[PDB]
């Protein structure tokens, strides 16, 4: 997992 | 069904080199490493490892999924390879239409002054940071928000 | 049923199903809950979850390309408790259709070309969600929701 | 509640 979690 | 035996049939993933090229490359045994591969969803974003990645009977489909703002590779563990292996080796993820939207207006924000003075970048290379990361850079004209992971 | 659970609605499904959601009560907390209806949609809620005794059948309604949890939030709890935490929705079948033929549209082609995704991204950012994807094979619309 | 409304 790799990404923006806003 | 190619001859490597991989397998990525999602509509907007694509590879480089194409599967039509990556199949010509693989030898008479299915066998099929390629340097500088890259799996892409077009308008999502797009993974880049370089050097020799052995994308031998891997079904990419299964395997890599890149959605807004987030990428991942081997869903769980359940098939995912040791480090250094397969596609959970290093790679440089590119996650493309990475945009924030303001409370109010609720309309995204493209403006590079915009997002330059709100200092997105910032933040962006703050959370690769934090998820152990590289950042890399920040395309606001395509909100690219590239980085390295070491594996996945 | 062992943690008083109920989902009774033919269609509706778990995971883990109801079954194993038995074994796992003793309360009933159980991560990576999953709750959908075939055809339909789906709705993942990642990690911890207290299911104990939540009645399901009236408080999860997936319904083609509309989904709703808490009827009235006269109930919807404390964000963070039962449902009302964050999770992942996927709408399937959510296809447009246009106004001359009525005939929905499939064609991945199509779609790309007026881009439905644009639509259905903006959509979920007005909603106040975050668009993950749009998987035109299923027409499967999926995004990110703090709190229902 | 979420959805498309139209």
């Amino acid at each position: 997992k790799y990404g923006l979690q806003d | 069904m190619h001859p490597a035996g991989i397998i990525l049939t999602k509509v907007g993933y694509y590879t480089i080199p194409s599967m039509d090229d990556l199949a010509k490359i693989t030898n008479e045994k299915g066998e099929c490493i390629v340097s500088d591969f890259t799996i892409g969803r077009k308008g999502y974003g797009s993974i880049y490892f370089e050097g020799d990645v052995n994308l031998t009977n891997l079904n990419l489909d299964d395997i890599v999924h890149i959605r807004r703002k987030e990428v991942v590779v081997y869903l769980d563990d359940n098939q995912k390879p040791p480090v250094g292996e397969g596609l959970n080796r290093k790679a440089e993820v590119t996650l493309d239409g990475v945009w924030p939207t303001d409370k109010t207006s609720r309309c995204l924000i493209k403006s590079p002054d915009r997002l330059a003075d709100i200092n997105y970048e910032g933040r962006l290379e703050a959370v690769s940071r934090k998820q152990g990361a590289q950042f890399k850079e920040y395309r606001p004209e395509t909100g690219s928000w590239v980085f390295k992971v070491s594996h996945f």
